[PDB]
RNA sequence: GUGAAGCGGGGCGAAAGCCCCGUGGAGGCCCGAAGGGGUUCUGAUGUGCAAAUCGUUCCCAUGACCUGGGGCUAGGGGCAAA
RNA sequence: CUUAAGGUAGCCAAAUGCCUUGCCGGGUAAGUUCCGGCGUGCAUGAAUGGAUCAACGAGGUCCCCACUGUCCCGGCCCGGG
RNA sequence: ACGUCGUCUCUUCCCAUCCUGGCGGUGCAGCAGCCGCCAAGGGUGGGGCUGCCCGCCCAUUAAAGGGGAACGUGAGAUGGGUUCAGACCGUCGCGAGACAGGUCGGUCUCUACCUGUCGGGGGCGCUGGCCGCCUGAGGGGAAGGUGCCCUCAGUACGAGAGGAACGGGGCGCCGCGGCCUCUAGUGUACCGGUUGUCCGGCAGGGCACUGCCGGGCAGCCACGCCGUGGGGGAUAACCGCUGAA
RNA sequence: GACGGGGUUGAUGGGGGGGCGGUGUAACCCCCGAGGGUUUCCCGAGGGGAGAGCCGGCCCCUCCCAAUCGCCCGAGCGUGC
């Protein structure tokens, strides 16, 4: 019952919703969508280049 | 025998695996639980859907103990139950069968029950407890009859349905005669019947899938290196020695789903007065609205999202009872 | 006697099986190894299924890319890193970007001085021995 | 696509010679359509579309190459890279 | 001595070795196959061709990297039955 | 004219029992081991080598038992070996040929008539017709099986080295039955990007068998989640009480 | 085939409005744009702002359309032990 913020969109993460994501770097990203989590680690996007983070 | 061993495909324990006879679960046991009070054993509900929930744990040796633990929960919409008759049985002493000795039924059944029944105009009550009264020295059990008002429930369907539902709590058959009287014509919530925390069984008819192959159904191999072989390879290679012949025991296509089946242990998380709390603002996919009371189970449930569902007082239950205080549910997923 | 980690091991989605060939987070001097065996009460299968390990898991395996004296060796290792997602029974789901093991002695004592990279909290509560050298934990 | 003999230029060098670049256009040469063949799936078909086929994957593809018409050799005989 | 001679150069548990998964190395966690050696070789050997692999191979085989629904272990979808 | 090895798949049965349950003996101190008896409910797995079967071996494991069913099961598959026609070697034969010696290659046919089995329907009967709720003769079940850690306890035992157990607490693995909230897969509903060409250009669109690529609701689904027990009775091997002949 | 729900005394399917969701920001308009030319009012891949736009085999509400008109099955009687 701790909020954590999406570490691309941005967006609130309610319990029990997306995925914890341990970079080999030891830093822990959260991802609150299958969307965000390829967006950010398998195709390498830019969120500030995305209309739909910008404007959400 | 077998070349190498490992367990039979699928049980034989639910053979025939043909649909059930009634989309209606039609319970065999019900336990003997001493509250210190008359109540009924059961109580039915409708399948709304599942949700999540961030619920404390409150089992003290558990390793999770105290920490909050997302769970799977099912929302039950749970209209009264409005108490249309009440029979009472003995033990026939040619066989020991229980066997029905009479009923009462209300005098004004609703214009739905009509739907179900071919009723009076009106029942005369009072010659009908009457006559019961005379077989009060004989009784060994006394249930009530429920019909269902899906009127209330977010199904929105007129036709009820209809079942018994034994009264117990109290070792006295005398006391458990007298308070289902009492109950003639009258609605049962169901905070009357459970309280929250408590461990309930769930029986229902589950998921209908039509016809299903093996593979599906038994969970037999799928023929390894599968594009070797003619003649397809969802299948078993043989379907028998040469004796005995085809046995009930080899797996075979047929019906899938749409069985009655029990599970047991599942707690009740929370009993609510009013829907509109839980009823996600999309609605509740396939089902529709919660507008009156309901029940949130841990876990999951038999059934289709709008079967009708029996709830009763476990006939298994663990050793260790749950804490005696209601549990802690946080939060849940149908919330901002 | 030894300190204790916690009795429990909860289902987690395995990561690795038999000849799975995976990297090592520690200074051993193996650096890659090839997974041959699952070691405990977990490790028993059903016909035709692979056994297969998840972090916190301890398995056998033969080094095979390292320093010229522990090649062919056989030892023990802890799974502590797994790309495979895993909930935990808190309701957690959890995934790592690589796959990670450790050497150790049957016991549990690592072999080496030093885990680089994170480490999965089901490793460091099953093995304390882990869990004092484990610099990050998740 | 490769680039034989032959033919230019440049560089190193004492002589011989060696090296680089170009030109040239050889070969039962290479990749690959047409065409020819017939390897695999032991695929489909197997009361077939068919008394030998279809898909796929393949082998050759300037030559001991593929192909039309005409002609010769006939049964204890023919013809046979057999 | 026996039907003449008496297996030379080489080559080998060979597409040729029964015994035999021969013995010793390589490669595998584990190799009845394979590779490298060994050889009184059941029963190897010189145009009956011996040795011999550059180039070539829809020939037969082993190993390595890559790769993958071959598999763990099955799921969903599309067209025709 | 009963398809010839093995394997795959799938079901069942036996017990002369490998583990799991019970008990006893021991040259049983403990930890282990060995031997016998009852007991077939459940388990008995993953790999390397060889066409194998068998066997040897590797890492685990509570243990990784053995047999029968037309050497269970090719109108279910597979086709590596054996065991056709081509060919090579060694040996034998004057020769053509031969070898259960090695070796390379070498068509696995059938629209299911009956019965069986699995599921799904129509009727007649049930002593006039019908509706609803029940009962339970019998039938099926493995619906559960089995490990580990902590405590007990570095205790009992033991010269030491070593090193238990009952009870208590926690959790898996295998199987079974459900479910779709999470996560994962799909998703030729849907939205977007983009290649070639054609519709004069833009926009919109056809085709490239969703053209390709990315995302993805519902649904389905497992790689995800939930449930999956103790008890009673008579007994087996036997251990005892009282107790005569 | 069956089964379950509704059938006007009705929210059963569709339409319309709303909710929730997928994708990713349409059109139009304004600004920036490497550079070139009818010289700085033109061309120009593209970037930004406001507006998203398209869509839903899901939920709610609302009788606007359709659940109509119709076609059938059906016990009733005797007899004996
Ligand atoms: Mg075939
Ligand atoms: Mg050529
Ligand atoms: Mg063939
Ligand atoms: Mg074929
Ligand atoms: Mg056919
Ligand atoms: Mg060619
Ligand atoms: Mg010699
Ligand atoms: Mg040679
Ligand atoms: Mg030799
Ligand atoms: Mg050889
Ligand atoms: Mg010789
Ligand atoms: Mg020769
Ligand atoms: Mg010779
Ligand atoms: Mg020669
Ligand atoms: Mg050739
Ligand atoms: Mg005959
Ligand atoms: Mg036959
Ligand atoms: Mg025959
Ligand atoms: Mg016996
Ligand atoms: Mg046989
Ligand atoms: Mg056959
Ligand atoms: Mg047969
Ligand atoms: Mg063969
Ligand atoms: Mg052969
Ligand atoms: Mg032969
Ligand atoms: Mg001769
Ligand atoms: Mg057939
Ligand atoms: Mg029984
Ligand atoms: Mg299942
Ligand atoms: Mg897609
Ligand atoms: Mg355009
Ligand atoms: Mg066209
Ligand atoms: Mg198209
Ligand atoms: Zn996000």
């Amino acid at each position: 019952m701790k909020i954590h913020k999406c570490s691309f969109c941005g967006a609130d993460i309610p319990p029990g919703y997306g995925i914890m994501y341990v970079r080999s770097d030891g830093t822990v990203q959260r991802f609150c969508s299958r969307k965000c989590f390829v967006s950010a680690v398998k195709y390498g996007r830019n969120p500030r280049k995305l209309a739909w983070v910008r404007k959400k | 025998g077998l070349k190498i061993n490992r367990p039979r495909r699928g049980s034989m324990g639910v053979y025939p695996r043909k649909r059930a006879a009634d989309i209606v679960p039609r319970v065999r046991t019900w336990p003997e639980v001493n509250l210190g009070k008359p109540t009924l054993l059961g109580f039915a509900a409708y399948k709304a859907g599942m949700l999540h929930a961030v619920v404390v744990d409150d089992r003290p040796t558990s390793p999770l103990y105290g920490k909050e633990v997302v769970k799977a929960v099912t929302v039950l919409d749970a209209p009264p139950l409005y108490v249309a008759a009440v029979r009472l049985y003995t033990l026939d002493p040619t066989n020991g069968y229980k066997v029905a000795v009479g009923e009462a039924w209300v005098s004004e059944p609703p214009a739905d029950l009509r739907r179900v029944l071919t009723l009076p105009e009106k029942f005369d009550t009072e010659k009908q407890l009457k006559a019961l009264e005379e077989y009060r020295d004989v009784a060994v059990d006394v249930r009530v009859l429920v019909a269902t008002q899906p009127r209330l429930s977010g199904i929105g369907k007129k036709t009820p349905e209809v079942l018994e539902i034994p009264v117990g709590g109290v070792p006295s058959i005398d006391e458990r005669i007298n308070f289902a009287i009492s109950l003639l014509g009258k609605t049962v919530s169901p905070k009357d019947v459970f309280t929250p925390g408590q461990l309930v069984d769930v029986i229902a008819v589950t998921k209908g899938k039509g016809y299903q192959g093996v593979v599906k159904r038994f969970g037999v191999t799928i023929l390894p290196r599968w594009h070797k072989h003619r003649k397809g390879h969802r299948r078993t290679g043989t379907i028998g020695p040469q004796a005995p012949a085809l046995m009930f025991t080899q797996p075979r296509p047929g019906q899938m789903g749409f069985h009655q089946r029990t599970e047991y242990n599942k707690r009740i998380l929370k009993i609510g007065d009013n829907g509109a709390e839980i009823t996600p603002k999309s609605g509740f996919p396939h089902y529709g609205v919660i507008k009156g009371p309901y029940i949130l189970l841990q876990g999951s449930v038999p059934g289709a999202r709008k079967r009708l569902v029996v709830l009763r007082y476990p006939v298994r239950p663990p050793k260790k009872a749950p804490p005696a205080a209601e549990p802690q549910v946080v939060w849940v997923s149908s919330q901002s | 006697k030894r300190t204790v980690g916690v009795p429990y091991r909860f289902h987690v989605t395995p990561g690795i099986f038999m000849n799975s060939l995976v990297p090592v987070a520690d200074n051993s001097g193996a650096k890659l190894v090839r997974v041959i065996g699952v070691v405990g009460h977990y490790s028993k299968s059903v016909h035709r299924r692979i056994p297969g390990a998840g972090v916190g898991d301890m398995v056998v395996v033969v080094v095979r890319e390292g320093k010229p004296e522990l090649r062919k060796q056989i030892f023990r290792a802890i799974v502590v890193r797994q790309r495979r997602p895993y909930r935990r029974p808190d309701g957690t789901w959890v995934a790592f970007e690589d796959n990670a093991v450790v050497i150790v002695t049957p016991e549990g004592d690592p072999k080496g001085s030093e885990i680089h990279g994170p480490v999965a909290m089901e490793a460091t509560l099953r093995w304390p021995t882990i869990a004092n050298l484990a610099s990050i934990v998740v």
